[PDB]
RNA sequence: AUAGAUGAGUUUGGUGAUGGCUCUGAUUGAACACU
């Protein structure tokens, strides 16, 4: 019963972006908030200047 | 027009429109028999291109018309009795009639499978 | 509920004031679709002018009209305009 | 001779709803789409889709030409009049104000006032729509073979048609052999009890009966077409309903055609598994068959 | 020596962006215009005072 | 007799008009082709 929710196959969202053609049901998730920006990263051009400081 | 102008007969029948197949529409006939005066080829007009198989038929009423031969390959020639029906070749000028394929001398397309009733083709009977 | 995957009903959600789920329950229909063309210095520019209607089926109807180079975008413009231009239509016995 | 139109009668791929109690039909009826897709279809493509869906059930065994003229633009209906209202009011209050009665405050003001305004005088049960669109196929409910199937005397509209053609039905005590006979209000049609028990009974199984050779209530009788003791067909409860224009008596397998099907405010008497949206397009098709 | 930088959003690097959009378009039944709109909708731009 | 009144394709770079043509409905004391 504890492992039941792990093997339960999740149905992709109706209007999905990542699992529209994914045939590996193990990776299919709810997809909610997976692309929200939490203001915790900069552009690749910024990492060049940050690595320079390190 | 005023009521006086109508009372004197201003309303007249609209000018008649020419029929698609006048030789048949004039006498209310669905088809007519005729002898082939000439069997040749007609060239379509500007947009289309090719060779349209036509026949100069002398109807039993005396009129000489040009009929289109539908299908691939025909059997009629000079002095051939064929049945004519209405309907015209749109791209051919003067070809205002069609020949019936299951007619007297004109034979139906032998190697025909689809729309056999349009080309007077008996069923292959290969199953029986 | 993730229904709006392109944020197209965000502004319409403010004007009208109904959830996206309630917006999708309206009866929309693309009535007219014209292929208009404008002659410009750079050649012909063909657009897709469409007209869309929206209604509840219970005394509300709205007419929207928009054009665009893409037939899909014009149908969305006209749909948003049709849902915000809805008006009450008087009916005799609601029939 | 089986025509091309009856090949996939209970197709699980096409899912046509037929007028029978077949188990394949029960699955097509239960799993029918909540709403056919008419979003981007043209007006003709909608009327043809609705005509194909409805004609798969209503008058399935009747030619398209015969039903095209059997279709009637006359949709009968009735209204309920409460004697208590007609005894206290003469209808004048309905013409108050400027001809349509007094005006009531808008809905956003009533609840605001803790006191609800006095109930407006009117006949009870008003301001409820009548489903006229659902009566498109009412004329079919008058045929004899259909009435037999609606009385639960047959498992299908085609099996009931055979009972008539085979002289097993009796209208007003006289033998009737025409399935197209249009019942009149008051006619009493009666089917032979033996044909009803077989039509609605369970199939005669030899394997199970072979085990029951020797191993109120009834007994076994292998000299009858149906399985004894008589038990109702499987899945017959999912189709068990009798309309209100019939008065059936199962003891003798007889029923009376009380009246014609009518539409009442908020109810229809034509058994149809389709929504008003589809019955509205089917009606619009047969206005001019195009 | 490897210096692998984990990006929180695939929009912060152009290489990873054109790669994802290309995989989506490789399917025959892919709606080109619709896929571009979904990506742009995921892109959040900060508030600004134009003046 | 109180339910009975409906459209569609086609002229233009495009738009709105004008105006024919054709299709959609019903039918025959019909003919022909395949049955
Ligand atoms: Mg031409
Ligand atoms: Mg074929
Ligand atoms: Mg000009």
């Amino acid at each position: 019963q504890a492992a039941a929710p792990l093997r339960r196959v999740v149905m992709p969202r109706r209007s999905t972006f990542w699992y529209e053609e994914e045939k590996d049901t193990d990776l299919i998730t709810n997809e909610d908030g997976e692309d929200d920006f939490h203001e915790n990263d900069i552009m690749s051009l910024g990492h060049g200047k940050l690595e320079e400081h390190r | 027009a005023t009521l006086n102008q109508v009372m004197r007969g201003c309303r007249k029948p609209q000018r008649a429109r020419h029929a698609v197949s006048p030789a048949l529409s004039s006498i209310k006939s669905p088809a007519l028999k005729g002898v082939c005066v000439k069997v040749g080829i007609t060239r379509p007009k500007k947009p289309n291109s090719g060779e349209r198989k036509t026949a100069r038929v002398r109807l039993s009423t005396g009129k000489v018309i040009t009929a289109y031969i539908p299908g691939e390959g025909h059997n009629i020639s000079q002095h051939s009795v064929v049945l004519v029906r209405g309907g015209r070749a749109q791209d051919c000028p003067g070809v205002r009639y069609h020949l019936v394929r299951g007619a007297l001398d004109l034979a139906g397309v032998a190697t025909r499978m689809s729309s056999r009733s349009k080309y007077g083709t008996k069923k292959p009977k290969k199953a029986s | 509920d993730g229904l709006d995957d392109k944020g197209q009903y965000q502004e319409l959600k403010k004007r009208t004031g109904m959830s996206v789920r309630q917006i999708l329950q309206l009866k929309t229909k693309k009535l007219v679709h014209r292929r208009v063309v404008n002659q410009t210095r750079l050649g012909k520019i063909a657009s897709d002018s469409v007209m869309v209607i929206a209604g509840n089926g219970d005394g509300w109807l709205g007419l929207g009209m928009a054009k665009s180079v893409e037939a899909s975008i014009a149908v969305e413009k006209a749909t948003l305009l049709a849902i915000q231009n809805m008006q009450p239509i008087p009916r005799y016995e609601n029939r | 001779m089986k025509i091309r139109r009856l090949f996939k009668y209970h197709s699980l791929k096409k899912k046509p709803i037929r007028p029978t109690w077949n188990k394949y039909n029960l699955y097509n009826l239960a799993t029918a789409g909540r709403e056919p897709r008419i979003s981007g279809k043209t007006f003709f493509q909608q009327k043809w889709l609705a005509k194909s869906l409805t004609r798969a059930y209503h008058g399935e065994h009747i030619k398209e030409r015969k039903w095209a003229r059997m279709f009637s633009r006359r949709l009968p209906a009735v209204v309920n009049m409460d004697p208590a209202y007609m005894a206290k009011y003469n209808g004048s209050e309905q013409a108050a104000g400027r001809g349509s009665g007094l005006s009531e405050p808008p809905a956003y003001e009533k609840t605001a006032d803790e006191k609800p305004a006095k109930q407006v005088i009117a006949n009870p049960g008003r301001k409820v729509p009548t489903p006229y669109e659902q009566m498109t196929f009412a004329p079919l409910e008058r045929r004899l073979d259909i009435a037999i199937f609606r009385a639960l005397f047959a498992s299908s509209a085609r099996q009931a048609r055979q009972m008539v053609v085979h002289g097993a039905v009796t209208v007003n005590g006289k033998k009737m052999k025409h399935p197209g006979y249009l019942l009149n209000p008051g006619d009493l049609f009666q089917v032979d009890v033996e044909r009803v028990l077989y039509a609605t009974g369970a199939p005669k199984d030899k394997k199970l009966l072979a085990a029951a050779m020797k191993a109120e209530d009834n007994e076994i009788d292998p000299s009858k077409p149906y399985m004894t003791p008589w038990r109702p067909r499987n899945y017959m409860s999912a189709f068990a309903f009798i309309p209100r224009y019939l008065e059936v008596n199962q003891n003798i397998c007889a029923a009376v055609y009380l009246r014609h099907p009518v539409a009442r405010p908020g109810e229809s008497e034509v058994p149809s598994p389709f929504s008003p949206t589809i019955n509205q397009l089917a009606f619009n098709w047969y206005l001019r068959r195009g | 020596e490897f210096n692998i930088v984990n990006m929180r959003s695939f929009l912060l690097n152009s290489d990873i962006l054109t790669k994802i959009l290309a995989l989506k378009l490789k399917n025959r039944n892919a709606r080109v215009i619709k896929i571009m709109d979904v990506i742009l909708n995921k892109a959040n731009l900060p508030k600004i005072n134009r003046v």
